[PDB]
């Protein structure tokens, strides 16, 4: 089961210029693409090597669309402007994402697009893929609009059509790193905190995807509330991070065990230190 | 709305020293979208680094990863400096090794 | 591939 997202981001600044347009592409949780108008020569340009094969009308229409999306944001955000009557000398933030979901067997399993205001939800293409929910006043005006101009047939016709299709094509490109479960290197460090405590860290270093369970079990009791749990980071080469500490009572750490779940492992794996 | 950015600072391959390493501070949980973000040797700011393109999570707060080649050593210190709006002042995070 | 409906208008 795999993933298509877009996130679009447009972000105003008076006295600083035009606004800011970003847009990355991510296939589950490999970023993939990537566009900004606060580049030199501001293109959609490649960010993982399976894409790299995408010929040179790929790359052109792709930058035709994001700058004629940077141009529509823009717009949009002075439209934002007249609907929450805000002043021209505030800075403020459209956020949008769409893109597709499917199965193993790479069917359509969901189709999404929705979006936020200043961080707030403000709408959201249904499930149904035919009707939108509406956060405030605001979006009930955008909501008729979009009603008005048949967008979300034209969204479900992408959602169910070009973003499947383009999705299992890069799965199939991409399938020696997408389909290949990294699974994390582990080890166990400890550090003394005094003479009478200890903290265990359990590593988990090197993985992908980014889901992970990391637990550290005293006597084969679960010690998640006693537990520092760090959020997943990345590495930096689209692999990823993640540690579990305990603070323990000298003595007792050879009663601690650390338990590690991830795709890329067979079986729960399970870890001590080893002094 | 506002929130203050979470920032974890950390190696990419554990750290040995004389062998050639990436220094990150991960920024997220963040709103606004405009952050400073630095990476320090010795307290001096680096001159090189380089970051990720602006993304965000499910409930819309920015994250970004800023990195550095570096090469540690035993007395050498590094750190990230994060600025934003939140903030009153810079908050300065130490790398450590073990973390 | 990101969608070539561009020209939408809140
Ligand atoms: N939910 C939502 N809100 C949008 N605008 C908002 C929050 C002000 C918005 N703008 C465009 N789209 C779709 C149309 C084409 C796709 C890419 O742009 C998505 C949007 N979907």
């Amino acid at each position: 089961s795999h993933s298509m997202r877009y996130f679009y981001t447009a972000m105003s600044r008076p006295g600083r210029g035009e606004p800011r347009f970003i847009a990355v592409g991510y296939v589950d949780d490999t970023q993939f693409v990537r566009f900004d108008s606060d580049a030199a020569s501001p293109r959609m340009a490649p960010r993982a090597p399976w894409i790299e094969q995408e010929g040179p009308e790929y790359w052109d229409g792709e930058t035709r669309n994001m700058k004629a999306s940077a141009q529509t944001y823009r717009e949009n955000l002075r439209i934002a402007l007249r609907y929450y009557n805000q002043s021209e000398a505030g800075s403020h933030i459209i956020q949008v994402m769409y893109g597709c979901d499917v199965g193993p067997d790479g069917r359509l399993l969901r189709g999404h697009d929705q979006s936020a205001y200043d961080g707030k939800d403000y709408i959201a293409l249904n499930e149904d893929l035919s009707s939108w929910t509406a956060a405030d006043t605001a979006a009930q005006i955008t909501q008729r609009k979009w009603e008005a101009a048949r967008v979300a047939e034209q969204l479900r016709a992408y959602l169910e059509g070009l973003c499947v299709e383009w999705l299992r094509r890069y799965l199939e490109n991409g399938k020696e790193t997408l389909q290949r479960a990294d699974p994390p290197k582990t080890h166990v460090t400890h550090h003394p905190i005094s003479d009478h405590e200890a903290t265990l860290r359990c590593w988990a270093l090197g993985f992908y995807p980014a889901e992970i369970t990391l637990t550290w079990q005293r006597d084969g009791e679960d010690q998640t509330q006693d537990t520092e749990l760090v959020e997943t980071r990345p590495a930096g080469d689209r692999t990823f991070q993640k540690w579990a500490a305990v603070v323990v009572p000298s003595g007792e750490e050879q009663r601690y065990t650390c338990h590690v779940q991830h795709e890329g492992l067979p079986k729960p794996l399970t870890l001590r230190w080893e002094p | 709305i506002q929130r203050t950015p979470k920032i974890q600072v950390y190696s990419r391959h554990p750290a040995e020293n004389g062998k050639s390493n990436f220094l990150n501070c991960y920024v997220s949980g963040f709103h606004p979208s405009d952050i400073e973000v630095d990476l320090l040797k010795n307290g001096e700011r680096i001159e090189k680094v380089e970051h990720s393109d602006l993304s965000f999570s499910k409930d819309w707060s920015f994250y970004l990863l800023y990195y550095t080649e570096f090469t540690p050593t035993e007395k050498d210190e590094y750190a990230c400096r994060v600025n934003h709006v939140t903030l009153s002042q810079p908050k300065i995070v130490k790398w450590d090794r073990d973390m | 591939l990101t969608t070539k409906l561009t020209n939408t208008n809140i």
